[PDB]
């Protein structure tokens, strides 16, 4: 639960930077 | 030595000083410093930006001394389970950091050297060969620097 | 060697990511880290209240390799000559700062670790003493921090 | 005339704080 929302908006701040 | 401490206190407290503000003109000290202060700004701005969400996943964190362990890895598995990359990096540290500031909160300043440890030791094993595999630490900066 | 360095900087990392994020909540890593940010914060105030002056001094900086020691020194035992308090102390760090910011503004990066060692060897030698004498760095934090 | 200045400063700053 914390990992899968911490997983969703370490993506999220992936997909814009990299 | 007691002497040479002292020294070299005063030493590192002039290359802490001078190296904060290059970084606020955009320069920097060394590449070590320029890596540091691109992980503090990624880091609040991760937590800025997702504020709402961070501030739901680190509620949910109830840790005493005798749990900390098994939460910190297995937070930390599940968030590199299918891969690595930079922004879950960056959420590895924004986690690590919310631990340790829990961890003080309740008087479980103990932990703190050891989610440190943790965090080292993961870093070292885990996060490393992929790190070393797309550019190293330098390339990092170059992208949320 | 460069496995241990590799291990040493990621500790590292760490560790300033961590003391970051408990100063943010008022927390401190340890007694250095307390005073490295208070410092850096102190710093910053001096340098945003006292803006116009601050700007103005450093207008007045014209450095060239051959003349920077000079200038360094000529300032700074004028800033002493008649007392060391905590706020000259401050004062004395943000013009190392301002001196290392215009160093690398005009292409004079060398002399970035000249300052740095200048300001370390004058804190050892002709601050300290005063410093001990008046509560240590803690003294510092307590008031300033 | 740069460390009169920064003096001045510093003396104000010290004065507010300690």
């Amino acid at each position: 639960w914390i990992a899968q929302e911490l997983r969703e908006i370490g993506d999220k701040f992936n997909a814009y930077y990299a | 030595g007691p002497l040479g401490s002292m020294s070299q206190s005063n030493r590192e407290l002039v290359v802490d000083f001078l190296s904060y503000k290059l970084s606020q003109k955009g320069y920097s000290w060394s590449q070590m410093a320029a890596v540091k202060q691109a992980l503090r700004e990624a880091g609040d701005e991760f937590e800025l930006r997702y504020r709402r969400a961070f501030s739901d996943l680190t509620s949910q964190l109830h840790i005493t001394p005798g749990t900390a362990y098994q939460s910190f890895e297995q937070v930390v598995n599940e968030l590199f389970r299918d891969g690595v990359n930079w922004g879950r990096i960056v959420a590895f540290f924004s986690f690590g950091g919310a631990l340790c500031v829990e961890s003080v909160d309740k008087e479980m300043q103990v932990l703190v050297s050891r989610i440190a440890a943790w965090m080292a030791t993961y870093l070292n094993d885990h996060l490393e060969p992929w790190i070393q595999e797309n550019g190293g630490w330098d390339t990092f900066v170059e992208l949320y620097g």
